[PDB]
C-alpha cells in the first residue's frame, strides 16, 4: 500500500519511527526501500495496475539512484493515477527530480545552499514558528497556540492555481540568505514550508521544506500538526462526496 | 415429438409449385392486356347514353370480369418485380 | 441443497479448450455406486456465473454412440444425468460429459497496439468442483501457444507444467465433495478477433405463390479484444497493409457468412444505406464492413438471400395441405458468440399452425400476425422464438414446423385483391351516375 | 508540395478517426490537466529531452493571490 523511500547516508530511517509507527497503528500496510544500497528498480505499475497508494520521500541528496528509482514521467504517471505523494527537501538535502517534479505542479523550492533566516524569532538556536502562520483551517488550525520547530529549512515559490494549498508560510520578517551572491529567492509571507496539491482527480501531495520537522526530536511539538497533515495528504480527512442531485 | 416429426419430414416429398415462377412474367404481362381491355371496355359503357337498368347490368358483369384478372395479374407482376406474397 | 452421495469418482480427467472465442470442456468421468439402492440420477456442479454462461450441455458413454438424458436444473448449481437402464449397487460408469460456455478471457493488458499480440486472462477453479468425493484427479488446458499463470501459489502440488501447445495441472489422488476454494487465473496468448454479437433479429419469409423462401438478418456486433491505445492511426493501418501483414489480427476487416447451398440475390446494408463491399462465392458470402472493426467499437448491419422452397418445406403423406418445415437456426460466421436471438418464421395468411418443437431449449415460444405487401386481410402468421446463449457451430439443429394451409386460403389472396378492385369500379360508377347541377 | 516540417503539431486535439481516402477526419478535443499546466506545455514536455535542461534562476511569476 505505502512505499517508504529512504536515503541513509542523507537522514536514517530510524530517527522518523515516531509517526511511522503510528502508521500501523491505523492499519496502514508498509514496504522499504533503500536508495543507497539497492540493484532493481521498484515496480510501481504491472500491467496497468499500480501496487501503491501512496508514496513518502524522505530527505535525500539527489543523484543516480533517485532518478533511476523515480523519473518525473513515472511520478507525473503516478499522480495522475489517484497516487498520493510526500516531499522533503531541506537545504543541502534538495534532489533534482523532485524539484523538477514540483516545478511542473507550480511550486518552486529554494536550490541547494539557500536557508531562511529569521531574526526576529523567539529562538537563536533553531528556527521556530507559531501557529498564527496557519493557512488553512481544513489541513490543521490548532485549538489553542503553539510552535514547531524547523531548523535548517528552505521556502518555496507558489503560481495562482487553483489546486495549490499553501499550508504554512514563513514569518513576516524571515528572509532567503544564500551562500553565493543570488538574488534572495524569498522574502516575508511569500515563502512557504509547508504546501500542498489537489490533483483534479483528488490526488494529494504534501512538500515539506524541512527536515527536522519529522524526526524523533521534535516529538512534543510537532506530533499533532504532523499526525493531521498525514492525515490530510492520504484521502483520510477531509474528503467530501455528493449524492442524489 | 421432435422424433417423429424428424422422421416424417425426412421420409416425405418435397414442394412442388402451382406455376413456376419463371413462367410468371409471362402470365402477368398477358392478363395485364386482358385487363386493361375488359375495364376500358366497361368505361365505353359507362359513356353511352342507354338506359340505366342495362348500363348496370353490363357495367356489373364487365367489372367482375376485370377485377379477377387484374388480382390474378397483380399477384404475378408483384411476384415477378421480386417482392413475393 | 445437495443431492445426495450416491456415487463416487473413481477418476477424473478435466480438458479445457481456449482454441476458440468460447470455452469448452470435455470431462473423463468413472463413476462407481456407493450405495446399495439402484440410482439412475448423476449430479454436475456449475457456479452460479458459470451456470448463466452455459450455452450447451450434452454427455454419452465411453462406449456407446448415443446420448443419454442431460438436462440443467432450475449457490452451486446442477445439471442432471439420467441413466437408460439402472445400474448395480457396485459398478463400473464410464461417462464422457461435453459442455460450451458464451464467457472467454479478457485481455489482460486492456490496451495494446495495432500489431501487437494479444492475451487474455481467465479464471476458472483448480480442483475438481463436484458432490460427490472424488479419488483421483487431473487438469489440462490446450489450444494456445502459451500458458502462464496469474500470481501462482507457493505449493508445487498446485502448479503446472508445459507440453507443446499443452499445459497439465497435479496429478492429484483424493479430493473431498465441494473443494472449490483455491481459485486459478491463466494467461493465454489468443491473437484473433473476439466476436459477440449482442443481439440478432433473423426472420425467414416464407412463400407458396412464388416458391421461394426468403432469410433476412439483422447483426448488432461487438469485438471483445484488447482496445487499441493511442488511438485510430489510418496511416498506421495502411503502413501495415501495405507490408503484406497479414498476421492473424485481433481486429475484424472481413467476415465470412456461410449461407445454405444455391442461394441467390444476396445484400448486405446497414443503418445508413447499401454496402458496396461484398462479395458472394460458392456458398460464401464475403463482407466488408465499411470501417474496421477494432476491440470496443460496434457494427449494426443487414444481410439477405432467397433460396428455393423446395428445400425446407416438405408436403405431408396424408394430405396435400398439411405442410413440414425444417428451418435452420443459425446461418453467421464462423467463429461467433450470440447473446440473444430472436428467431421469427412467417407462413402465409391463411396457415394454421399444428405442431412446433425446437432441437435446443428456447427462453420463449410465441405466435402473432402481421400485416404485409399484400396483406389485406389478418396477415403472415408470425412465429417468433427465443433464445438466449448461442455459438455459431455448435447450435447447427433445425426448427420444425408443422401447419395446414388449404387450397381455399391459397386462392383468397388474388380473390381479395378483386374484391378491393371491384369495389372502387362500383364507386366509380355510382360517382358517375348522380348529377349535382343546380 | 507539402514537407514534414510544414505541418505543426496539434497539443490539444486528437485525431479518433481518418476516412480510408482522408476526405473525412474527426478529431477529440483532450481533457485538461489535472495539474493545471497548459496543454501545449504538456506537448513541449514531451516533445523536449535535454541534459542541461535549464538554469537555477527565477520565475518572473507575480504576487500569490
Ligand atoms: C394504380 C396502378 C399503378 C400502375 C403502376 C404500378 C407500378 C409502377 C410500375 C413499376 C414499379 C415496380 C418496381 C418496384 C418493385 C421493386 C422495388 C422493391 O423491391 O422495393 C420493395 C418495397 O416493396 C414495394 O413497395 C413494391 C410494391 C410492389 C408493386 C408491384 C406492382 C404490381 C401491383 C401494382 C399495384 C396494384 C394495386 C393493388 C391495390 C389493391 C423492397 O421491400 P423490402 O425492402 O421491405 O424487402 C422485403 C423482403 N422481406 C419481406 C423479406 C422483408
Ligand atoms: C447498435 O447495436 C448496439 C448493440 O446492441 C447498440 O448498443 C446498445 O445501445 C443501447 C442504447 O444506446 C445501450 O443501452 C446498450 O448498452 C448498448 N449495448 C452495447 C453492447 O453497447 C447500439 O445502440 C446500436 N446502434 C444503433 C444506431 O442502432
Ligand atoms: C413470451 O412472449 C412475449 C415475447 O414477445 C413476452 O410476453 C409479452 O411481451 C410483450 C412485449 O412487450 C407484452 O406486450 C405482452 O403483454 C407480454 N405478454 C403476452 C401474453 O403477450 C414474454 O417474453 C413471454 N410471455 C410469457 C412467458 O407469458
Ligand atoms: C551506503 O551504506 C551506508 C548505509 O547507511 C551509507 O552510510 C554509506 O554512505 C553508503 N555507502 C557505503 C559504501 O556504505
Amino acid at each position: 500500500r505505502t512505499l517508504v523511500l529512504y536515503d541513509q547516508s542523507t537522514e536514517p530511517l530510524e530517527e522518523y519511527s515516531v509517526y511511522l509507527k503510528d502508521l500501523e497503528q491505523r492499519n496502514y500496510k508498509l514496504e522499504y526501500l533503500d536508495i543507497n544500497s539497492t540493484s532493481t528498480t521498484v515496480d510501481l505499475y504491472d500491467k496497468e495496475q499500480r501496487l501503491f497508494d501512496n508514496i513518502i520521500v524522505f530527505p535525500t541528496k539527489g543523484g543516480k539512484n533517485l532518478a533511476r528509482q523515480i523519473p518525473v514521467k513515472q511520478l507525473i504517471k503516478f499522480f495522475e493515477n489517484e497516487g498520493n505523494i510526500l516531499c522533503m527537501s531541506s537545504p543541502g538535502a534538495v534532489p533534482n527530480t523532485i524539484r523538477l517534479f514540483l516545478n511542473e505542479l507550480g511550486i518552486y523550492p529554494s536550490p541547494k545552499g539557500h536557508v531562511i533566516r529569521d531574526y526576529f524569532s523567539p529562538s537563536s538556536e533553531e528556527l521556530v514558528v507559531s501557529s498564527n502562520h496557519l493557512l488553512n483551517k481544513y489541513v490543521y488550525n490548532a485549538r489553542k497556540s503553539e510552535d514547531f520547530v524547523f531548523g535548517e529549512s528552505s521556502a518555496a515559490l507558489l503560481e495562482n492555481r487553483e489546486q495549490i494549498v499553501p499550508i504554512l508560510n514563513a514569518p513576516r520578517t524571515s528572509f532567503t540568505e544564500s551562500k553565493g551572491k543570488c538574488n534572495s529567492w524569498t522574502s516575508g509571507s511569500q515563502g512557504f514550508l509547508v504546501v500542498g496539491f489537489q490533483n483534479l482527480n483528488n490526488a494529494r501531495l504534501v512538500w515539506i521544506g524541512s527536515s527536522d520537522f519529522l524526526k524523533n526530536k521534535n516529538q512534543d511539538s510537532n506530533q499533532e500538526f504532523a499526525k493531521e497533515l498525514l492525515k490530510w495528504t492520504f484521502n483520510e480527512k477531509s474528503v467530501i462526496k455528493s449524492v442524489h442531485a | 415429438t421432435y422424433e417423429q416429426l424428424y422422421k416424417e419430414f425426412h421420409s416425405s416429398k418435397s414442394f412442388q409449385p402451382f406455376i413456376h415462377l419463371d413462367t410468371q412474367p409471362k402470365f402477368a404481362i398477358c392478363g395485364l392486356i386482358v385487363t386493361l381491355a375488359v375495364l376500358s371496355s366497361a368505361l365505353f359503357a359507362v359513356g353511352s347514353k342507354s338506359s340505366y337498368i342495362k348500363k348496370l347490368f353490363f357495367y356489373t358483369i364487365l367489372s367482375v370480369i376485370g377485377s379477377l384478372f387484374a388480382g390474378l395479374t397483380t399477384v404475378f407482376a408483384s411476384n415477378s418485380f421480386g417482392v413475393y406474397v | 441443497y445437495e443431492p445426495p452421495a450416491t456415487w463416487e469418482n473413481v477418476d477424473y480427467k478435466r480438458t479445457i479448450d481456449v482454441s476458440n472465442a468460447y470455452i469448452s470442456e470435455t470431462i473423463e468421468i468413472t463413476i462407481k455406486n456407493i450405495a446399495s439402492e439402484p440410482a439412475t440420477e448423476y449430479f454436475t456442479a456449475f457456479e452460479s456465473g458459470i451456470f448463466s454462461k452455459v450455452s450447451f450441455f450434452s454427455a454419452y458413454f465411453t462406449n456407446e454412440a448415443t446420448f443419454l438424458n442431460s438436462q440443467l436444473l432450475a449457490e452451486i448449481r446442477y445439471g442432471i444425468i439420467q441413466f437408460p437402464n439402472a445400474i448395480s449397487p457396485q459398478e463400473e460408469v464410464s461417462l464422457v460429459i461435453k459442455s460450451f460456455y458464451n464467457t472467454v478471457g479478457i485481455p489482460y493488458p486492456e490496451h495494446v497496439g495495432m500489431s501487437e499480440e494479444q492475451h487474455l486472462l481467465w479464471e476458472t477453479n483448480r480442483l475438481p468442483l463436484s458432490a460427490y468425493d472424488t479419488k483421483k484427479a487431473s487438469f489440462t488446458l490446450i489450444g494456445s501457444s502459451s500458458f502462464e499463470e496469474y500470481h501462482p501459489p507457493n505449493d508445487e502440488s498446485l502448479l503446472g507444467k508445459a507440453n507443446g501447445n499443452s499445459f497439465e495441472f497435479g496429478p492429484w489422488e483424493d479430493i473431498p465433495r465441494f473443494s472449490s476454494n483455491e481459485t486459478l487465473a491463466i494467461v493465454y496468448s489468443h491473437n484473433a478477433p473476439l466476436n459477440q454479437v449482442v443481439n440478432l433479429r433473423r426472420d425467414i419469409w416464407l412463400s407458396h405463390w412464388a416458391s421461394t423462401i426468403q432469410f433476412e438478418e439483422y447483426y448488432e456486433l461487438t469485438n471483445k479484444a484488447a482496445k487499441l491505445s493511442k488511438g485510430f492511426s489510418r496511416l498506421e493501418l495502411m503502413k501495415q497493409i501495405q507490408t503484406q501483414n497479414m498476421r492473424q489480427t485481433h481486429f475484424v476487416t472481413v467476415l465470412d457468412m456461410l449461407l445454405p447451398e444455391g442461394a441467390t440475390d444476396h445484400y448486405f446494408t446497414d443503418l445508413v444505406g447499401l454496402v458496396s463491399t461484398s462479395h458472394a462465392e460458392r456458398d460464401h458470402f464475403f463482407i466488408r464492413p465499411r470501417f474496421p472493426i477494432f476491440g470496443g467499437w460496434n457494427y449494426n448491419f443487414t444481410v439477405g438471400w432467397t433460396n428455393k422452397l423446395s428445400d425446407f418445406l416438405h408436403v405431408s403423406s396424408g394430405s396435400d395441405e398439411k405442410f413440414v418445415a425444417s428451418i435452420p437456426i443459425l446461418n453467421g460466421p464462423p467463429d461467433t458468440v450470440y447473446d440473444n436471438v430472436e428467431l421469427s418464421v412467417f407462413l402465409p395468411e391463411g396457415a394454421e399452425i399444428f405442431d412446433i418443437d425446437s432441437p435446443v431449449p428456447f427462453t420463449n415460444v410465441s405466435i402473432e400476425t402481421q400485416k404485409s405487401y399484400f396483406d389485406l386481410n389478418k396477415g403472415h402468421v408470425k412465429l417468433t422464438f427465443s433464445y438466449r446463449n448461442l455459438i455459431s457451430q455448435v447450435a447447427n439443429g433445425q426448427v420444425l414446423i408443422k401447419y395446414d394451409y388449404p387450397k381455399s386460403s391459397f386462392f383468397k389472396k388474388p380473390l381479395s385483391i378483386a374484391c378491393y378492385i371491384f369495389t372502387a369500379l362500383m364507386g366509380v360508377f355510382v360517382l358517375k351516375t348522380l348529377n349535382m347541377n343546380v | 508540395m507539402i514537407t514534414p516540417l510544414d505541418v505543426p503539431p496539434l497539443d490539444y486535439f486528437d485525431e479518433v478517426f481518418t476516412s480510408e481516402n482522408w476526405m473525412v477526419r474527426i478529431y477529440q478535443l483532450k481533457k485538461d490537466d489535472a495539474q493545471g499546466r497548459t496543454l501545449r506545455d504538456v506537448g513541449e514536455l514531451t516533445r523536449s529531452s535535454t541534459k542541461t535542461r535549464r538554469s537555477i534562476k527565477r520565475p518572473e511569476l507575480g504576487l500569490r493571490v
